[PDB]
Parts: structure tokens; C-alpha cells; sequence
């Protein structure tokens, strides 16, 4: 129930990385691709959550490379690296075939599969949940600024595509 | 001590192991250096009591020159043979002659033995007993290698014992073939320039080899170019207009190169620039004008070129390096002040386009992404990158220094000697066994650097021969290693492909080369070396004037230059102590240096040395224009040795 129907925004789009006209899709592409040049640009190859989170699941496959899924907020550096900052907190399937959840400086490592997110920011409980289902790390953050949900991508390996997937109660 | 010989190893040494000179022919990091080991050891303790044989070790470069011999010290140090090295870095080095005679391994760079056989110190080769060629596949038409073969085969084809000779390799080259003929043709040839009957291939053991040895992968990156630079159309608008002021003055110049629709910021306009120069300059008139319009001219063409070169480096390095190259040209260094007007009335403009970044240099931005990903995804490695000139490497050392968001970098810098020099090389390899991460190198990076930890290679713009490519890709010795070619041209990406297929087509041909029969192969490389040993030995058997390239001043006469140690040349007498004027505090102040006499020409002729005792201008062929005595003929000379004189003594 507290689920929400999450969907990408088109603004925080990097230029190696492309959309689908639904935008319930997410992939590498094979050349880079023209956009306007911006402030809000990543030049690195992550995106967020076209919604603002300010008691809320929403949950994405890891089927089909190396990933990164976490939450961040808008102040972040737009050139600094997802994860190591103070706005974000995510977990990342690391080149050492190995899953990690990052925080400020620090790294807890501990099989991928897919993934889900639940938040409750009046509790302000952050959760991260494996589909089989199973539990990963969970922590306790709330976040005075609203935050998104932050997706990095391996920027390398073309026909590696990410989909949210949108379960039902 | 530890390391433990595998199967491969010694099948690759068995036919060295039985006495016939051979080529060995192995992938990139499958350890062919402890190969030469084993061979060398092998060959040297068969030798009975009384008698004792010598080996000699070539390299081309010299870091790779420092790791053999620090390889070869640390083996052989326990069973008591004595090594020894010699290169350009030993300085008041004991005569050669008797320290060959007193070591067992030598370890040298060709050119030196070269020099010795010249002149003639060594007497013959048969004082060595084994001849180890590493990187082999450079033997050819005039490299220093196929001189020493020279010697070797003239030697043997008349009428002394010889060595034994052994080659390594891991890629013989393809020359130029168009088909498998040619490539056999190729292989066949070489293998005749120094005289080997066997060439040895791992076959037996390659399943051992895969999982030994891991081959690196292979990616392209074209990037796009802008649509609109600001800075391009601006600095061709000033090419626009120099060229109108250039025209204005010159009767005809359309005419006087046969070069067409040049481009802006081609090699192609440089060629007709330094062709327009050279038949300007020469141009003679019936005499001030002359001079005037000489002089024009060549501050035109200059300012041209310089320009040229500020497109080319802005549209290879970052925007700050074209405005700070032609600023110091400017500042550095009537007409002239036309000009300084022209260029300082777009300066702010320039600067303003900058410093904007949204116009940054699209190979940079691809370049900070590619490294960005890499290290977010791993953390810890050591990377490489392969530029074309000295002056990228420095560009790419400052732009990367200067980045706030490659923060992770530690940058080293690598290039030949003069200039770095020996111990620093060896400094900075050693350290990356350390805080060093990513390596920018030039050429010398090939051949073999040998870095245990290595999983990136980049190559910016860097592609030539199939036996360049294979080198460097090779350079990635750690497992999981990838090579990455960016450029923003697509024939380059098509080169690639071709030179990837060539590779293949080679390592084809070389299997097929195996299958035959001994004893026709010899006999086949021995009428090849007879043909080309008939060839090469039938193939081969004043007081004039010199004035300012610029004001065409009469400088001197080569009646009056002597030179001094065979290689210095000045001029005495009070006439030339005339016809120049030094600077009081010259620019290095770290000697003074020779500017024309005439404050209408500010043109440098040479610098001041001292010999011994005596403090002596010297000048430089490079500064004057020839004029015959008799006749009103003129050239040009780039380099002494096309001009012929009476050379004379000090
Ligand atoms: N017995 C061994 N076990 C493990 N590694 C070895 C052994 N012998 C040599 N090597 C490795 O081989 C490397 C030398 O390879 P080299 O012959 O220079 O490569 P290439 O064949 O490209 O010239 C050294 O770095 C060394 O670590
Ligand atoms: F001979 Al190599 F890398 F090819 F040392
Ligand atoms: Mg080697
Ligand atoms: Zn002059």
C-alpha cells in the first residue's frame, strides 16, 4: 500500500546513458548521446527519481551489470560520485563480484538479486529488501531535504539495461 | 630462487638447448625473459673445464635496458658469474675492449657496439660464443640490429668461429602484405636477416598457456566534435584576414605551390606555408625592397604558422594552452605592431570563451569520464596512457593535476632520456611496485615496461603498425585488463579493425610457415641471404656568401668558418664582430645569445660557448640563406651536411 509508482525524470539524464519513450527503462547506449549542456548534468553515468520523497516502497532488478541504488538528495554535488557524499546512501554490487552498502566514507560489504527501497521518513527507517523475499543492511537516516531514489549504471558495458518493476498489492 | 619453471618455458628452450640459432615467438607476458634465462644458463654451464664463453644482451630503450640488467644481476648473482653493463649513461667509461673480456654477461644497447665495430676498438664478433635479441622484430632495412647482422653474415658468407644467435619476439610483423603469399614472404625474409633455421611456438602446452596468461580486451571511442567553437572561428577569421594582408602585398603566391584547397588546420597548410617560405625567401630581386619585402613576407608566414600550430594544439589539448602558446610568442617575439594591435583586440574575447567550460575540449570530457567510471568501479589500479608529444604529456600532466573532480589521480610522467634522465626513470618504475596510480608515457612505453599491476591502457589518438598495436595492447599484464582507443576520427577506428585482421593473418601464416620440411627452409634462407648480401654489396661504392634569412644582411663567408672539434662551427675576425649584436640580458638569463645587428631585425643567428680557454660565438646553418659568389643562385640548407665547403680546422 505504501508503495508508490516511481518513474524517471528526463532532467539528470546522462549523455552516455538513454531512455525509453515510457521511461520505465533505463540502458547504455552504444554512442553517446547529445543533450543540453547544464548545470544539472551529471557528466557520470547515474540518474534519479522523477519524484520527490519528502512511508514510500518502490523496488528494481538487478537481472541484466555493475549497479548502484540508493537515495540521495538535491543538494548533492552534481560531479561528485553517488554514494560517498553526505546526501546519498545506497548499495552498489562492487567489481569484486561482492554487494556493499556505502556511507559517508565507510563501506560494509557483505549473491546479487533483485532489489527493493522502503523509506519511512516520520520514522525515518531506510530499508533495503532482496526479491526471492530477503532482507539486506538497514539504517536509520532521515533527511531534512526531500531526496530520490539514485540509480548509477556500469557506463561500459553496452545492452546493459535496469528496470524499475512495479509489483501490486 | 622461488620462481619455478613451467612446461612451456622449457619447450620453447629445447631447440635454443640443442645449438641452432632460432626465433622465439610468444605471446606478450608469457615470460620469454626467463626463457633467456634458462637458455643462457643452459649454454654457458656446458662448457668444460679451462674454457669459458661470453654472452651479450641488447634492449633499445633504457628503462628497458635498467630492468634487464636488474633482472639478470639478481639471478645470476649466486652461482658466481660476473655481470656487467654498459649504455650512454657510463661517463668516463673504462675502455670497452678488456671489459668485455673481463665479465661473462654483457648488457648493452646496439649503438654501442655499432660505434666499437666502426672504429674498430673490438676486433671481431667471434670474441662471443652467444648473441640474445630482444623486441627481434625490429631487424631490419637500416636498424642498428641489421648492421650487426651485417657484419655477422659478410663475416660468415667469406671464408672464425661464430655465436649462436637467439631472437625473441611477440609479433614478427607483417610488413605490408595484401594476402598470406606476402606475409610468408615477409616472415621468410626476416627470418633470413639473422640467420635462424627454427622459429619456436608453444603448442603443446597452450591449454596451460590460457589460464597462465590472460589476453587483454579491446574498445573504441569515437567522439564527436562541436558544431560551433567560438575560438575556431575567430582564430580563422584572423587566418582570413593575414592571408588578405599577405596576398596584398605579393604580386602572385596562388601559383607558387602546387597544394590546393588547404584547410586551416591540416598538416596539409603547414607543408604549403613552409613551401611558400622557402620560395619566398629565395626569391631575388634586382635592393632595400628586397629586403622590405623579404621581411614582410616572412612575418606574415611566421604569424601564419603560429597560428596553425595554436588550432592544432587547442583542437588536440585544452582550450588554456593554444592562448597561453601564442601569448608567450607574442610577448616573447611598423608591421609587427599592426599585428600586436590585431591580436590584442581579440585577446579579452579569447579569454572570455575560455573560461567558459560548457565549450570544453569533447575528448577531455570523454577522457575525465572514462577515468571517473574506472576508478568508481575499482577503486585501486594502475593505468597508462599513450600520447603522441612530449608537449601533450605535459598538457595532460597539468589539465589532470588541476581537476577538482580527479581528485582519485597520482600522476607520473615518463619519457626517453633528453628531459628526464637514467635514475629518475628508474624512480618512478620502481615506485609503481608506492602512491603513483596512472602513468602518462610516450613511445618508450613500448617493447616491454613490465608492470606487474596494470588493468587500463588508453590510447589518445596513438595508432601505426600492427606491431605498435599488439605492443600496446600487450602492456596490460594484470588479468581483467582493457584497452580503450579514443579519437574523433573514423578512419583511425577503421585502421584499427584492418591492423586487428593483419594480426590474425599473420599468426595464420606463421603456422603455416611450421608445417615445412627442414633443410629446404635453410637452404631457401641461404639463397635469400646471398641474393640481398649481393645486393647491398653492389648497391652502393667556394668562398661563398651566407646573409640573414630575414634582412637579407651579408652575414659571412665560408672562406672564414673553421670548425672546432668536427662538429662546432664559428667564424673569426672583427667583420663578423660587426654584423651582430648580443642581448645584455639574454633570455636563458644561461648564455648569451646572437641577434642581427639591424634593429629593423630582430633575428637570432646562434650563441655564444666556450671552448677550454677561449669564449666563441657559434652559429647555425639554420639562420642564413647560401648565395654563390659568381653566380646570383641561391638554396637553402637545413642541416650541415648537405652544404659542401672546405671544411677547415680551428
Ligand atoms: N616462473 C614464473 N612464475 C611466475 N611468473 C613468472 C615466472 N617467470 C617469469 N614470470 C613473470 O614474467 C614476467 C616477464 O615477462 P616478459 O618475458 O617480460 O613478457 P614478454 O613475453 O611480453 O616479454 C615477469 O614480470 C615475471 O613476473
Ligand atoms: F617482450 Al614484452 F612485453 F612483449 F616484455
Ligand atoms: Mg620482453
Ligand atoms: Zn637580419
Amino acid at each position: 500500500q505504501w508503495a508508490i509508482h516511481p518513474t524517471f525524470n528526463l532532467k539528470s539524464l546522462s549523455c552516455s546513458l538513454e531512455v525509453s519513450k515510457d521511461s520505465r527503462t533505463v540502458t547504455v547506449s552504444h554512442r553517446p548521446q547529445p543533450y543540453r549542456w547544464s548545470c544539472e548534468r551529471f557528466s557520470t553515468s547515474q540518474v534519479l527519481c522523477s519524484q520527490a520523497l519528502s512511508k514510500h516502497y518502490w523496488e528494481v532488478d538487478t537481472r541484466n551489470s555493475h549497479w548502484a541504488v540508493g537515495v540521495a538528495s538535491w543538494e548533492m554535488s552534481r560531479d561528485q560520485v553517488l554514494g560517498r557524499t553526505m546526501d546519498s546512501c545506497c548499495v552498489e554490487w562492487k567489481g569484486t563480484s561482492q554487494l556493499s552498502a556505502w556511507h559517508m566514507v565507510k563501506e560494509t560489504v557483505l549473491r546479487p538479486g533483485v532489489v527493493g527501497i522502503w523509506l519511512n521518513l516520520e520514522e525515518g527507517k531506510l530499508a533495503f529488501y532482496s526479491v526471492d523475499e530477503k532482507l539486506l543492511y538497514e539504517c536509520t537516516i532521515s533527511a531534512s531535504s526531500p531526496l530520490y531514489p539514485a540509480f548509477w549504471l556500469y557506463g561500459l558495458h553496452p545492452g546493459n539495461y535496469l528496470i524499475i518493476k512495479q509489483v501490486k498489492v | 630462487s622461488p620462481f619455478k619453471p613451467r612446461n612451456y618455458q622449457l619447450e620453447l628452450a629445447l631447440p635454443a638447448m640443442k645449438g641452432k640459432n632460432t626465433i622465439i615467438c610468444a605471446p606478450t607476458g608469457c615470460g620469454k625473459t626467463f626463457v633467456s634465462l634458462l637458455i643462457c644458463e643452459h649454454h654457458l654451464k656446458k662448457f668444460p673445464q679451462g674454457q669459458k664463453g661470453k654472452v651479450v644482451f641488447f634492449a633499445n630503450q633504457i628503462p628497458v635496458y635498467e630492468q634487464q640488467k636488474s633482472v639478470f644481476s639478481k639471478y645470476f648473482e649466486r652461482h658466481g658469474y660476473r655481470v656487467t653493463g654498459i649504455s650512454g649513461a657510463t661517463a668516463e667509461n673504462v675502455p670497452v675492449e678488456q671489459i668485455v673480456e673481463n665479465n661473462d654477461i654483457i648488457i648493452l644497447t646496439p649503438q654501442i657496439l655499432v660505434n666499437n665495430l666502426k672504429k674498430g676498438t673490438i676486433p671481431s664478433l667471434s670474441i662471443f660464443t652467444l648473441m640474445i635479441f630482444d623486441e627481434c622484430h625490429n631487424t631490419s632495412k637500416q636498424h642498428p640490429y641489421n648492421m650487426i647482422m651485417f657484419n655477422y653474415l659478410d663475416q660468415k658468407l667469406g671464408g672464425g668461429p661464430l655465436p649462436q644467435v637467439i631472437g625473441l619476439t611477440a609479433s614478427v610483423g607483417v610488413g605490408d602484405a595484401k594476402n598470406t603469399d606476402e606475409a610468408l614472404d615477409y616472415i621468410c625474409k626476416l627470418c633470413a636477416s639473422l640467420d635462424a633455421s627454427v622459429i619456436a611456438t608453444v603448442k603443446h602446452n597452450l591449454e596451460e598457456l590460457e589460464q597462465v596468461v590472460y589476453k587483454p580486451q579491446k574498445f573504441f571511442r569515437k567522439v564527436e566534435s562541436r558544431i560551433s567553437d567560438k575560438f575556431k572561428y575567430i582564430i580563422a577569421q584572423l587566418m582570413r584576414d593575414t592571408e588578405s594582408l599577405a596576398k596584398r602585398i605579393c604580386k602572385d603566391l596562388e601559383n607558387l605551390s602546387q597544394i590546393q584547397n588547404r584547410e586551416f588546420g591540416t598538416q596539409k597548410y603547414e607543408q604549403w606555408i613552409v613551401t611558400v617560405q622557402k620560395a619566398c625567401m629565395v626569391f631575388q630581386m634586382p635592393k632595400d625592397e628586397e629586403s622590405r619585402i623579404c621581411k614582410a613576407l616572412f612575418l606574415y608566414t611566421s604569424h601564419l604558422r603560429k597560428y596553425n600550430d595554436a588550432l592544432i594544439i587547442s583542437e588536440h589539448a585544452r582550450m588554456k594552452d593554444a592562448l597561453d602558446y601564442l601569448k608567450d610568442f607574442f610577448s616573447n617575439v611598423e608591421i609587427e605592431q599592426d599585428l600586436t594591435q590585431r591580436f590584442e583586440e581579440k585577446l579579452q574575447e579569447l579569454e572570455s570563451v575560455s573560461r567558459d567550460p560548457s565549450n570544453e575540449n569533447p575528448k577531455l570530457e570523454d577522457l575525465c569520464f572514462i577515468l571517473q567510471e574506472e576508478y568508481h568501479l575499482n577503486p585501486e589500479t594502475i593505468t597508462i596512457l599513450f600520447v603522441k608529444t612530449r608537449a601533450l604529456v605535459d598538457a595532460l600532466k597539468n589539465w589532470i593535476e588541476g581537476n577538482p573532480k580527479l581528485s582519485f589521480l597520482k600522476p607520473g610522467i615518463l619519457t626517453g632520456r633528453g628531459g628526464m634522465t637514467l635514475p629518475a626513470q628508474k624512480c618512478i618504475l620502481d615506485a609503481f611496485k608506492g602512491d603513483h596510480n596512472i602513468l602518462i608515457a610516450t613511445s618508450v612505453a613500448d617493447e616491454g615496461i613490465d608492470i606487474a599491476q596494470c588493468n587500463l591502457v588508453i590510447l589518445y589518438e596513438y595508432v601505426g603498425n600492427v606491431i605498435k598495436m599488439i605492443q600496446t595492447r600487450g602492456r596490460g599484464r594484470a588479468r581483467g585488463s582493457k584497452c580503450f582507443l579514443l579519437t574523433s576520427n573514423a578512419g583511425v577506428i577503421e585502421k584499427e579493425q584492418i591492423n586487428m585482421y593483419k594480426e590474425k593473418m599473420m599468426n595464420d601464416s606463421i603456422l603455416r610457415l611450421q608445417t615445412w620440411d627442414e633443410a629446404v627452409f635453410r637452404e631457401k634462407i641461404l639463397h635469400i641471404q646471398t641474393h640481398e648480401k649481393f645486393i647491398r654489396d653492389s648497391q652502393e661504392k667556394e668562398n661563398k656568401k651566407l646573409l640573414c634569412r630575414k634582412c637579407k644582411a651579408l652575414a659571412c663567408y665560408t672562406a672564414d668558418v673553421r670548425v672546432i672539434e668536427e662538429c662546432h662551427y664559428t667564424v673569426l675576425g672583427d667583420a663578423f664582430k660587426e654584423c651582430f649584436v648580443s642581448r645584455p640580458h639574454p633570455k636563458p638569463k644561461k648564455r648569451a645569445k646572437i641577434f642581427c645587428a639591424r634593429q629593423n631585425c630582430s633575428h637570432d643567428w646562434g650563441i655564444h660557448v666556450k671552448y677550454k680557454t677561449f669564449e666563441i660565438p657559434v652559429i647555425k646553418i639554420e639562420s642564413f640563406v647560401v648565395e654563390d659568389i659568381a653566380t646570383g643562385v641561391q638554396t637553402l640548407y637545413s642541416k650541415w651536411k648537405d652544404f659542401h665547403f672546405e671544411k677547415i680546422p680551428f
